[PDB]
């Protein structure tokens, strides 16, 4: 809810369930099990992991900063409320799905349509590697590569025990190929806009805007479907662990992707996806920061 | 205890480098290999990937039977040893303003250069897109002094400055059996961020 | 049912005596000619009095009977309330003004040259439906009315009844075929039949003749649709470093076109309906005509479940299929411009609705339940669930089912069992079989593909375009000449058709005040663009050394030969724009690609170029990268025939000048300021008189047409002079 981390990153790998592609955001869970696997390193676990199951923190995943924060498509918005010219209007919905993200200058001039091109940050590049002298030695790493003014600002509740995993995570990396050079960034927390901390509820029964990928409590489940417009993005892979010696996948969760607008506000959890016989907890973040679209 | 201490440097690039990147088209008259750039300046780059490989594969020569490249770049095998210790970075070419003031119009010169057939003896020419001389990239190196390895700091100190030296004598980038590596740093300083560990009894054992 | 049949045949075989009076030129009305003739063949006279009575203008009370559903079916599946002159082409209604096109009256065959309409066809083709007609009395002389052959009296007619017109005695409707009106009439008059045998009613004279303007303004059909969700995902999943290289891609977009065909099937077997009510099938997109009734709206959304479940079961939400449904009265009929697309949009609100909240409480919760000890994975897709080694690389069900099927790809028929090879449904799988191997398998539904025959198996005809010269790694091999001139590379050429969908819908909206803009044209123009992009594809394919790995809808990506990728883009777009008269711009992404090269990151790289020349202003093709980007017009005449044949026919007569001068004419092609001007100026002045005085003059013409263009101030002169010797030095590489 409080004060957000602008993070600028210059170069990242970014996911998307392989090597040869990559997200431009990252998934607020990837940024919980990388405090997670930080807070390991430093032995502060046990408090991390009491302060991350209370109602006090929040988190929230990634989205451009172009000198002021930008919020997700509000998905399966703007509803149709001008059905001439198919000319036109069919071309532009190939343009107006790659849009994705919107400033907060405009968020509510989207609700009402407006046709909002799409900017250019970070071009998602791809390069070829080897191995020398190996037998199949060609994998090929999708580099996003932000275009010198763009950051990412995860939004949580400013406290120091988070501090000091976040000011280590300029260093340690956050992305996919961490130890190659990619992910790496520096930290710069800065305070909110009065028309966007206004906006982040967590417990308003009104017409509202998930900004994270989410998992409701089955209880709040049922009917976070009957009006909600989402994705799914699947998220899944494999757990990482100093305890293993082996390769053992996540059990596969599906959460309601970030931009998914409900009515009825929910409550999400801490989705184990511990392996099946598997020594140490495998976390997955989905509690819900929110918006407000129209109040 | 936890510390992060990073090895500052300056590269400097005592012939060119030829890092390549992905052939798009050869286009009869432009380059055939073109140098590996960072696609928003247009502007050469060592992605870290190379730097850590090629440390790698100098560093796994000189200590054969291991036990201790494994602590410092990795292993996917050997649950002790993954994400080992040791976070390179891109080198993103930082005196850009200071080239042109040299007198130079790009950072990137193109080596024209051919094969001669044994029997035929008829060339085959190419173009092969080599950053310039005595371009210096930034670079940084961070190893994580975690909690555990508290004991053996300084034997992996001993490692990483001896696989400097190594990137001093080998060639560091691509086709440097002709040329095109002869990369020495310099300036090579280990500050500490993020850490309470002192680095002055390290910043002697560097210079 | 058991007289559903006959209602379907009687609105099938009506309007028949327009083939035999049309022929022979007998004085007796078509609605007897046909309907005498129908008893040579066969005894069954519930359609036999249909045909004699479905004009019901020759006898008005005369025959409860069922010629009224076949008459307002006639009247609606044609442009307005229904005499020597052709069919009209389907352009001639379209868009902008031009000539008015006619086609010649002919049969279809895989091998046989397109049919391109003409304006010196307006007068009628009288002699050329002998050769049709007879034709039809072949195979329709021993026939059988039921389910077992309700599907290839279609192909019957589409085979040769696609470029015969309907009542040229008219004012408007032409370019109508008698094969889609026919089809169109067929589709409507079971949706008459389902929507008023569920009402209960019984006697149409009262509701369907004199009650018009009662029924063609009462919401009486469903437009459905579908749309397979994630095919592109699924299909391009292929990478760098995959064991298949483009079997498991031409297998791979096959498969899911099998199954864009059998959701369109299997859907109209869970109806009463048949292959007629299915207005287009294509890319995942399906689009029909159904009966506005609960009994079919729920067995929709039930058919719905039943086939997101199994898309769940084994493709993990990778595959969505979400139908959609709008309610329409007799309104896509010349309150007339907001009346029809209006409707058609209906059912694509209720997909993008659909395709935008995937499933409900239980089918998600069932989804992340946990419960799996997982070690390894499908190498290919990231699936966990029943991995296999084929080939020692851990592989899952479906990825070991599409090598399978790349084995059996190459042959015509497709059979659906229900325990061999690839699920395409619940308790419904895809097995390729050989021809004389249907007696020893044992199935429900066949397919056959690329046939117009009738064949013995009595199958579903299929029409995907494939062709394959040779295999991949030849096509470098194979791109040099006899004598070995030509560089060793092997292009991929990637199509798109520019704004189809705005040609759809709007489409006809401009030429009159909105009377064009009915079902009939659209079908017609599905017909058209259907035919074009999965027959006429494989005729320009034919000498060629190439591999279409996919055709269809508005789509060909091919793999082959340099010379035979630029041939065949020339050829196809020269023929497209005979095709649509010069409307429907196609925008190709050409790309050159050494051998041995993976078929991602070749594939990638000419999509790229494709949207590169997309983006141009629309129409493009973008040759080898993403400068070279020319207009086709400002391609195909001014670079790949002008320019081109004129660098060819200077530097094949000659023997002073060779690949030096042409690289270093590149060289001041390429960097061009101003100063290069002159330096062009001094060096072909130095070669001008450097040459022999026997070829001089030749020479000089060709310096004078090169400084000519080199010094335009258009821009568009000097850019393809540079892609012409491009490909002149690639040409006659060693
Ligand atoms: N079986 C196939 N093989 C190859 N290409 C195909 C196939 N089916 C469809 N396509 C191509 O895919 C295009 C449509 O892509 P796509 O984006 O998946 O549309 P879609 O069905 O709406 N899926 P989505 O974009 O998620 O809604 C078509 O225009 C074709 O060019
Ligand atoms: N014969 C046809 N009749 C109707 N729709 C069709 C037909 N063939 C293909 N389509 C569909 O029309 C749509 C056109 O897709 P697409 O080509 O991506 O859009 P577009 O209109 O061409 N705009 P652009 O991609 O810029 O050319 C796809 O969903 C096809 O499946
Ligand atoms: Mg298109
Ligand atoms: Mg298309
Ligand atoms: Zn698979």
């Amino acid at each position: 809810t409080y004060k957000l981390y602008i993070m600028t990153f210059q170069n990242a790998h970014f996911g998307s369930g392989t090597l040869d592609s990559s997200k431009l955001t990252f998934s607020a869970d990837r940024i919980f099990s990388a405090l997670v696997l930080e807070a390991l390193k430093m032995g502060k676990l046990d408090a991390f992991l009491a302060e991350a199951n209370q109602d006090k923190f929040t988190l929230t995943d990634a989205f451009p900063f172009q000198f002021g924060p930008f919020l997700p498509k509000p998905i399966g918005y703007p509803k149709h409320d001008q059905s001439v010219d198919v000319k036109e209007v069919r071309r532009q919905a190939k343009l107006s799905k790659k849009l994705q993200f919107l400033a907060l200058e405009n968020v509510d001039d989207y609700l009402n349509g407006e046709l909002f091109e799409n900017e250019e940050h970070a071009v998602i590049d791809t390069v070829t590697k080897n191995q020398p002298h190996k037998d199949d030695n060609l994998y090929q790493v999708a580099t996003t590569r932000f275009s010198n003014d763009t950051s990412l600002y995860v939004i949580a509740n400013e406290s120091d025990l988070l501090n000091e995993l976040m000011s280590s995570l300029q260093y340690s990396g956050l992305g996919g190929k961490r130890s190659s050079g990619f992910g790496r960034f520096e930290l710069d927390i800065q305070n909110i806009p009065l028309e966007l901390s206004d906006r982040l509820t967590k417990n308003h029964s009104d017409k509202v805007m998930s900004l994270t990928t989410a998992l409701p409590v089955d209880a709040d489940l049922e009917e976070a479907m009957e009006d909600g417009h989402y994705l799914l993005t699947k998220s899944s892979g494999f757990a990482f662990s100093h305890a293993t010696n082996e390769n053992y996948r996540k059990q596969d969760l599906y959460k309601f992707a970030s931009g998914s607008t409900f009515s009825k506000t929910f409550e999400g959890q801490i989705v184990d996806v511990r392996p099946l016989d598997f020594p140490h907890a495998v976390l997955n973040y989905a509690k819900p920061l929110f918006f407000k679209l129209e109040v | 205890t936890f510390a992060k201490i990073k090895f500052s440097a300056q590269i400097r690039l005592e012939t060119g480098l030829h890092i390549g990147g992905s052939d798009a088209f050869a286009a009869i008259g432009a380059i055939n290999s073109p140098v590996i750039k960072d696609p928003i300046t247009n502007l050469p780059i060592i992605p870290g990937s190379s730097l850590k490989g090629k440390m790698r594969t100098l560093l796994a020569k000189v200590y054969n039977e291991s036990d201790i490249l494994s602590r410092l770049f990795g292993n996917s095998k050997d649950k002790r040893f993954k994400m080992g210790r040791l976070i390179f970075r891109d080198a993103f070419l930082s005196n850009a303003d200071e080239l042109d003031s040299l007198g130079v119009r790009s950072y990137t010169e193109v080596k024209f250069e051919n094969t001669i057939d044994r029997i035929t003896a008829e060339a085959n020419p190419r173009q092969i897109e080599r950053a310039i001389r005595n371009s210096t990239f930034d670079f940084e190196l961070i190893y994580e002094i975690t909690d555990e390895n508290e004991n053996q700091v300084e034997e992996d100190f001993k490692v990483i400055r001896d696989g400097l030296k190594l990137l001093e004598l080998d060639y560091l980038g691509g086709s440097g059996s002709r040329g095109y590596g002869k990369v020495a740093f310099e300036n090579l300083k280990a500050t500490t961020v993020f850490g309470n560990y002192d680095v002055k009894t390290l910043n002697e054992l560097l210079t | 049912k058991k007289e559903k049949i006959d209602l379907f045949y009687g609105a099938l075989l009506h309007n028949i005596g327009k083939v035999i009076q049309r022929a022979t030129g007998e004085r007796k009305k078509h609605a007897l000619v046909g309907a005498d003739w129908f008893d040579e063949i066969a005894d069954n006279q519930v359609i036999s009095d249909q045909i004699r009575y479905h004009m019901a203008n020759y006898q008005s009370d005369k025959l409860d009977h069922l010629a009224y559903i076949t008459y307002i079916a006639d009247n609606i599946a044609s442009g307005v309330d229904r005499t020597y002159t052709n069919q009209a082409d389907i352009f001639n209604v379209f868009g902008a003004q031009t000539d008015k096109r006619y086609f010649k009256p002919t049969v279809l065959n895989l091998k046989s040259k397109p049919n391109f309409a003409s304006a010196t066809y307006e007068p009628f083709s009288k002699g050329d439906y002998a050769a049709i007609a007879t034709r039809i009395k072949n195979e329709l002389a021993e026939f059988e009315f039921n389910q077992v052959q309700i599907d290839s009296l279609l192909n019957l007619f589409e085979a040769t009844l696609s470029f015969v017109p309907s009542s040229t005695n008219t004012k408007e409707i032409a370019d109508i075929s008698l094969a889609d009106h026919s089809r169109l009439t067929a589709a409507f008059a079971l949706a008459i039949y389902d929507y008023l045998e569920d009402k209960g009613r019984h006697n149409y004279k009262e509701d369907l003749f004199t009650k018009v303007s009662a029924f063609y303004e009462e919401e009486a059909f469903l437009l459905a649709s579908f749309d397979l969700s994630g095919i592109q995902d699924f299909i391009y999943n292929i990478n760098i470093a995959t064991n298949g290289a483009a079997k498991q891609l031409k297998a791979r977009s096959l498969y899911l076109d099998f199954m864009s065909e059998y959701i369109a099937d299997s859907l109209l077997d869970k109806l009463g309906l048949n292959r007629a009510n299915m207005l287009y099938v294509g890319g995942g997109h399906a689009y029909f005509v159904l009966a506005n009734t609960e009994k079919t709206v729920e067995t929709l959304v039930q058919f719905e479940k039943d086939f997101n479940q199994f898309l769940l079961a084994n493709f993990q939400t990778r595959l969505y299929v979400a139908f959609g449904w709008g309610s329409f009265a007799a309104k896509d009929i010349m309150n007339s411009p907001e009346s029809y697309r209006q409707v058609y949009q209906k059912a694509s609100r209720m997909i993008s609705k659909k395709k935008i909240s995937r499933y409900d409480y239980q089918t998600l919760m069932l989804l992340n339940r946990g419960g799996k000890s997982s070690e390894r994975e499908c190498e290919i897709c990231h699936s966990v669930e029943n991995l296999v080694s084929y080939h020692d690389q851990k592989v899952c069900d479906i990825c070991r089912g599409l090598y399978q099927f790349s084995k059996e790809i190459a042959h015509d028929h497709f059979i659906i069992t229900e325990n061999e090879g690839l699920p395409i449904g619940p308790n419904a799988c895809l097995k390729g079989v050989a021809f004389e191997k249907l007696s020893q398998e044992a199935f429900s539904r066949v397919y056959v593909k690329n046939d117009y025959k009738a064949g013995t198996v009595k199958a579903t005809h299929v029409f995907v375009g494939d062709y394959q010269c040779d295999e991949i790694y030849n096509y470098a091999a194979l791109s040099k000449n006899e004598n070995g001139l030509g560089i060793k590379r092997l292009a991929v050429v990637r199509l798109d058709v520019d704004d189809l969908g705005a040609a759809f819908m709007a489409g006809f909206s401009q030429q009159g005040n909105g009377q064009y803009s009915t079902l009939s044209r659209s079908a017609t123009f599905s017909r058209s663009m259907s035919l074009f992009f999965k027959v006429y594809i494989n005729q320009f394919a034919s000498d060629k050394k190439l591999s279409i790995i996919y055709a269809g809808g508005d789509d060909v990506f091919a793999i082959g030969s340099w010379q035979d990728i630029i041939a065949f883009t020339v050829e196809l777009r020269e023929n497209f724009i005979k095709w649509t008269n010069g409307k429907l711009t196609l925008s190709a992404g050409i790309g050159l690609f050494a051998d041995k090269t993976p078929i991602s990151l070749m594939a990638h790289q000419t999509g790229e170029l494709e949207e590169a020349a997309k983006g141009n202003e629309k129409d493009s093709i973008s040759l080898f990268s993403s400068d070279y980007t020319f207009k086709f017009d400002r391609f195909i005449t001014n670079v790949y025939d002008d320019k081109l044949e004129q660098i060819r026919y200077f530097f094949n007569h000659q023997d002073e000048r060779g690949k030096n001068f042409i690289y270093k004419l590149i060289e001041l092609l390429r960097n061009h300021d101003r100063m290069n001007m002159a330096r062009l100026a001094y060096y072909l002045t130095r070669l001008e008189e450097l040459t022999r005085e026997t070829d001089r003059d030749k020479f000089k013409t060709f310096k004078n047409l090169f400084y000519s263009w080199y010094t335009n101030k258009n821009d568009k002169d000097r850019k393809e002079a540079e892609l012409a010797l491009l490909l002149y030095i690639y040409e006659i590489r060693k």
